[PDB]
């Protein structure tokens, strides 16, 4: 229905200069996108804390709500409600600061995710190749976090925090050069309309590639390193107290959630009930953006669902053990991958 | 029911069936079962229905 | 409920000695108890699996015998009542001196009456117990609730 | 490193407070008595806590700067604690903060 | 000599995923077993015959033998008798334990010959001093909890007290007893044919 | 004469938002409490499911729910 428009000539109508109109109609999808990462952020939460409960028999939290809804609205009031400590020879800007270095990135990535055709902020030219290079920033932040702080206990595993994100880029990258190829370009809607009746089944290898780089963005138990509570208490977490461990948790989740919508839009499509849909004009627009939206959160969520259900089936690798999968199994793979779909589309180029 | 009257169970639904035991203290109506039996003393408080004041 | 004012303090200023009737969490009480602290109470706890005959330790001057093991042969410490002494160690401006009991159904029949009528007597002084129970923290005076 | 005697109610250590650190010098011995506030303190028992503790390192002490001597007196010094605190000097605090007797509860001296 | 090197890559990548797919279908089965959590306030567990919690104690047929002391680890149980003169009774006029010491040991209900010193079932001990712990004569009888005549609780029945065969205590009918027959109705079975 | 497009698409996805969260997530909970313990696998993720895609409702009137269980009856 073009909202755009009728906000637009709505408050156009009473003046307000159209292009401040223009200008005024900018933070209100630039906050309802806030508004769906934090509550993708609490429904992860939530989430994870109740399969982690199925896995075993047991039950998560009940007695917070009704069935802890209410929960991470508890943990992050506490956590503006506790303390923060500034130890001892620390540093006082780099400290408060990595966290929301770690953690800003992963917001601004969301000014590429679909939800719905016209129904995103700004469809960049660029898109994915953005997303590739805001997520090198993470480490910067990690490495602030373990230079800021005498514990040497924490620098010790945040350089290793620093070698993982350092190496599941590349293949990251190769598997999405491959959706390149096919798409024309690199904007989510171009890589997701080349779908009209998916990338998958064109794609059988690089999906293991960019499912696997994703989870190991220091995530999930499969690896999640430098958050080792075993091998070493909280890597470089644990000088964090109060909000600013909140922002690492929340980094976390919302990037969780980040590679779900991006997994979705990139292989599967976020529309698309996989019948060439618009073969069956306002009130038929507004059914078709529900339908597609929530095909697109169906997909997302089984792919946080698979996401934590390897966190509590996979044991994990201690640094060794881990990069022999970079470098030895995912970028080989990768570039055989992208020669592959090269000389397809080369011969082939008809269906990509 | 009254004090230092051995006892025994009459109720399916508990754990303590067909338990005889002596009685030890009784107040508002509930009272102490006492069963002498095995090596540790145990000690119950059981309501005047589910009891049966065998000889 | 989700929001409650002072009501509560109003019904325990009037009968004297109340019982809650909350869920088996405790989440959902000390919020009152704030509410009595709100206005000039101050509480004391003290846990009544723990209490004897209740008119030694709160009126009258009883004999606590601490524990020897072995050693420091039997002794006797005569710790002071619990509602003349710290009913003296107020501040100024204090209405009065509440009473909490978190564990009321150990208890019987015939302190909860000994408690109601206490409250009369030695007059700055209520008394709570938690009872617990309902899956609404509501509450009925200790008069009511036996006989 | 700090060789150190936490008690409850009585921390020493082995350096110089400059602002919140400490700075183990080897050579100031501070003292932190009572930061939780289980007590309630006066200008003079303070004081006579104060030169215990001066006359217990100056005047006894010659010998090895290990944590079993600090943690003698500490030791000292809770039990001189306990003895202002019988005698009726310093009392608990009776704030609505936890309210546990650690040293011991009230009696009449009868 | 290179060949054989690519398909034992391949094989060990197969053999991974496969053993990674296998502890996924258990894990993704164990989401349909009922939860064997014992969601406590409200469904809390019964205690056995034999469970050793609060101590419970009479002041008529205490006769003050000082086995208690003289049995316990630690001599925690506080007697104090005066020895009355009518002919040679020994007078009890107190008598406590400190629950914040006492090891639930029970040697002292093992050995108190009048059974006035036995053990209740009561496992909700818990204040904000420790100084309440510590238990008179008149609040150690004081007549202990029963879980089941509680308003707001679904009680369980624990491994040993379920039917034969059954493992968990959750579901069951309302007339469920141990395993088997008791004496009594053996030696009734074996008289009676 | 309020026939107008504009007004009924206004109205419309007004009450799908008042559908989206005041009544749709009473029946998730209804549903869910229903089968809790007695559910599948699959139908256990359906349910996550339907708590993900409503949950901003959940956390409306999730304060004004009890599920506590409602105490039995004692004396049989
Ligand atoms: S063992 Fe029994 S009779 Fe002897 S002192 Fe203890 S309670 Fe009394
Ligand atoms: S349970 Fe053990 S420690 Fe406690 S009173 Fe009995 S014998 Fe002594």
């Amino acid at each position: 229905i073009d909202l755009q428009g009728q906000f637009i000539s709505a408050l156009q109508s009473l003046g307000l200069s159209h292009d401040l109109a223009k200008l005024l109609w900018l933070p209100l999808p630039m906050l309802m996108m806030l508004i769906v990462a934090t509550v993708g952020v609490l429904v992860a939460v939530w989430l994870e804390r109740k399969i982690s409960a199925a896995v075993q028999q047991r039950i998560g939290p009940e007695y917070i709500g009704p069935l802890g809804i209410l929960a991470p609205l508890a943990d992050g009031l506490k956590l503006i409600f506790k303390e923060d400590v500034l130890p001892a020879n620390s540093d006082r800007w780099l400290f408060t600061l990595g966290p929301a270095v770690v953690v800003i990135p992963v917001f601004l990535s969301y000014i590429i995710v679909p939800f719905g055709q016209n129904l995103l902020i700004s469809n960049l030219a660029m898109g994915v190749f953005l997303w590739i290079a805001l997520s090198s920033i993470a480490p910067i932040g990690l490495l602030m976090a373990g230079y800021a702080s005498n514990n040497k206990y924490s620098l010790l595993g945040g350089l290793r925090a620093a070698a993982q994100s350092i190496s599941y880029e590349i293949p990251l990258a190769l598997a999405v050069l491959a959706v390149a190829m096919m798409s024309n370009g690199l904007g989510t809607v171009e890589i997701v309309e080349q779908q009209s009746q998916w990338n998958v089944w064109r794609q059988p290898i690089g999906f293991l590639v960019f499912w696997i780089a994703a989870l190991a963005e220091c995530e999930r138990l499969p690896f999640d390193l430098p958050e080792a509570e075993e091998e070493l208490v909280a890597g470089y977490q644990t000088e964090y107290a109060g909000m600013k461990f909140a922002l690492f948790y929340l980094g976390a989740y919302v990037n969780l959630v980040l590679s779900a919508l991006l997994v979705s839009v990139l292989y599967f499509g976020g529309w698309s009930f996989p019948i060439p849909l618009e073969t069956i004009n306002p009130f038929l627009q507004i059914a078709f953006a529900v339908l597609g939206i929530t095909m697109t959160l169906i997909k997302a969520y089984f792919f946080v669902f698979l996401a934590i259900l390897l966190r509590w089936t996979v044991p994990r690798v201690r640094i060794d053990q881990l990069l022999d999968l970079g470098w030895k199994f995912l970028l080989p793979v990768g570039l055989v991958n992208l020669l592959l779909t090269a000389g397809l589309k080369l011969a082939f180029p008809v269906a990509f | 029911i009254l004090p230092g009257m051995t006892v025994k169970v009459t109720n399916p639904n508990d754990t303590y069936y067909q338990f005889q035991g002596i009685v030890q203290r009784i107040t508002d109506g509930k009272v102490a079962v006492l069963f002498e039996g095995g090596n540790w003393d145990k000690l119950v408080t059981f309501q005047a229905s589910e009891l049966e004041p065998v000889v | 409920g989700l929001l409650a004012g002072y009501q509560f303090v109003k019904d325990l200023e009037s009968a004297g000695a109340l019982a809650l009737f909350v869920p088996p969490e405790g989440g959902f009480e000390g919020r009152y108890q704030r509410r009595l602290r709100s206005k000039g109470y101050t509480t004391l706890p003290m846990s009544a699996p723990g209490l004897g005959d209740l008119a030694a330790y709160l009126t009258q001057e009883h004999g606590i015998r601490p524990a020897h093991t072995g050693k420091e042969d039997i002794r006797v410490y005569f710790q002071p009542p619990l509602v003349t002494y710290h009913l003296e160690n107020l501040p100024p401006n204090a209405k009065g001196l509440v009473l909490w009991l978190i564990d009321g159904k150990r208890l019987s029949k015939q302190e909860f009456a000994y408690l109601a009528q206490l409250t009369q007597t030695l007059p700055k002084f209520k008394v709570v117990v938690e009872v617990g129970g309902d899956r609404v923290v509501r509450w009925e005076p200790l008069a009511d609730w036996v006989a | 490193m700090l060789l150190k005697s936490t008690t409850r109610h009585v921390h020493i250590y082995a350096g110089h407070v400059v602002d919140g650190e400490v700075h183990p010098d080897t050579e100031t011995l501070t003292l932190n008595v009572d930061p939780d506030n289980e007590l309630e303190w006066n200008e003079a028992a303070l004081a006579k806590v104060e030169a215990k503790f001066r006359e217990l390192v100056a005047n006894a002490a010659g010998e090895d700067l290990t944590e079993y001597n600090l943690r003698r007196i500490g030791s000292d010094l809770e039990h001189f604690i306990r003895s202002l605190l019988m005698q009726g000097e310093i009392g608990y605090n009776l704030n609505s903060r936890v309210r546990n007797y650690s040293l011991g509860i009230p009696r009449v001296n009868h | 000599k290179f060949l054989n090197q690519i398909t034992n890559y391949a094989k060990e990548a197969v053999q991974s995923a496969k053993y990674i797919g296998q502890g996924l279908s258990v894990t993704f089965d164990h989401m349909r077993r009922r939860p064997i959590t014992v969601q406590y306030p409200y469904e809390k567990l019964i205690p056995s015959e034999r469970f050793r919690g609060r101590i419970h104690f009479e002041f008529d047929k205490c006769i003050a033998c000082e086995v208690c002391v003289r049995v316990c680890p630690i001599n925690l149980p506080v007697v104090d008798w005066v020895f009355n003169k009518e002919l040679k009774k020994k007078e009890l006029k107190h008598y406590s334990i400190d629950f914040g010491v006492c090891i639930f040991c029970a040697n002292c209900v093992e050995y108190c010959p009048t059974n006035c010193l036995s053990v209740t079932e009561e496992y909700e001990l818990a204040t904000y001093d420790r100084h309440e712990l510590n238990y008179d004569s008149v609040a150690m009888g004081r007549i202990p909890y029963k879980v089941t005549q509680d308003p707001m609780v679904t009680p369980i029945r624990e491994f040993a007290y379920l039917p034969a065969g059954v493992m968990s205590g959750h579901d069951l009918p309302a007339g469920a007893q141990r395993a088997g027959e008791r004496p009594e109705a053996i030696a009734n079975t074996a008289k009676s044919s | 004469m309020a026939v107008s497009t504009e007004l009924l698409v206004l109205g419309v996805y007004g009450a799908l938002a008042g559908l989206y969260l005041l009544v749709v997530p009473a029946i998730v909970y209804a549903y869910l409490n229903a089968r809790w313990y007695v559910a599948s696998s699959f139908e256990r993720a359906f349910m996550y499911f339907l708590v993900t895609f409503f949950f901003p409702g959940l956390l409306l009137l999730a304060p004004f729910i009890n599920f506590r269980p409602q105490p039995r009856s004692l004396n049989s």
